[PDB]
């Protein structure tokens, strides 16, 4: 049963880092594309 | 494929604990029978 | 320190089934008063 | 009796382990849908 | 039978203390994973 | 300060991992009562 573990249960300790780094991951993320959708708004600075 | 095999192995020595339980209620239930015939035969003998 | 397959569980509780196996054993003795009760610990003795 | 014992009662050893093992998984299982549900807010930044 | 025991078992004295050090070290190793996971919340700060 | 391969997280998870294994090693010797159970701690003492 030991041996069966090793092999297919998770290790929280390692799992909540990953997730845990995932998710700022995806707030990182979320900002860029933020930032690279308005990264277009100086146009219309030379239309005006 | 291995954490499969290593389940049904588990459970398969968890079921045969039970085998092994039920066989030794079986032989200890015959044993204690026998304890009243051995003393029975005494009786006998001691009577002849 | 992968939960849902304590392993430290079920060896504790391997071992103290295995002591309580002997302490029922034991007290078996004490009560009947012989060594010999179920005839499955000496054959030849019985 | 005993046979029969061996057969229908439960051991509080292993049911003990059985119940507090459960019950640690339960509590993680809520987190984890606790940050399931939340894990959408981000779309907000995008619209925002 | 004396000798025997010198050698296999163990002696609760020192086996507890150990047990109990190593308890309040894993409390602490826990603690300081927690924080590890945290450690990294401070860049949001830049990209916001 | 670069995200997404945090270094402290696996320092102290493989520190922490190191130390479960002896709280679980001493718990087994608590529980079973011998000092040599595996064999493995003690080869000639077994």
């Amino acid at each position: 049963k030991a041996a069966e573990s090793q092999i297919r249960d998770v290790d929280f300790a390692s799992e909540s880092a990953n997730y845990s780094k995932a998710n700022i991951l995806a707030q990182s993320g979320s900002y860029a594309m933020a930032q690279a959708n308005s990264s277009q708004q100086n146009v219309l600075r030379l239309l005006q | 494929a291995i954490a499969d095999s290593l389940r049904s192995q588990a459970n398969t020595l968890g079921q045969a604990i039970s085998n092994g339980n039920d066989a030794l209620g079986i032989l200890q239930t015959a044993d204690k029978a026998m304890d009243e015939q051995l003393k029975i035969l005494d009786t006998i003998k001691t009577k002849a | 320190f992968r939960i849902n397959t304590n392993v430290a569980a079920l060896n504790a509780k391997a071992n103290s089934d295995l002591n309580a196996k002997s302490l029922d054993a034991s007290l078996s003795r004490l009560s009947s008063g012989l060594r010999i009760n179920s005839a499955a610990d000496d054959a030849s003795g019985m």
